[PDB]
């Protein structure tokens, strides 16, 4: 349902804003791991976590 | 510390939930004038000599 998907979609971009503020909940070696393709880090873990 | 983290961003999830909308019912209304005098459109015609 369109309503699922946009409410999981809008529910883990707050869960990623609110993670990668301050300092971070993710170390930096996990984000080198996750960032080795190219995408930025904030984009990688956010498919991890999908 | 990380788990203060954790339980920000669940409580921002929680707090994304939608209460209520409010809006204006004014469609299909128009205002009002007022007309002061009645039209007649009457004319009395009469003769010199009044007959």
């Amino acid at each position: 349902t369109s309503g699922s998907i946009i409410n999981h979609a809008n529910n883990l971009n707050k869960v990623i804003n609110h993670v990668f503020a301050d300092k971070p909940l993710i170390s930096e070696t996990m984000l080198k791991i996750l960032t080795i393709d190219g995408t930025t880090g904030k984009d990688g873990y956010r498919n991890w976590l999908d | 510390e990380d788990m203060a983290k954790i339980y920000g961003a669940v409580a921002a999830v929680s707090k994304n939930v939608n209460s209520s909308v409010t809006y204006e019912v004014k469609r299909g209304t128009h205002e009002l004038i007022k007309v002061p005098t009645i039209p007649h459109n009457l004319v009395l015609i009469q003769s010199d000599n009044g007959k």
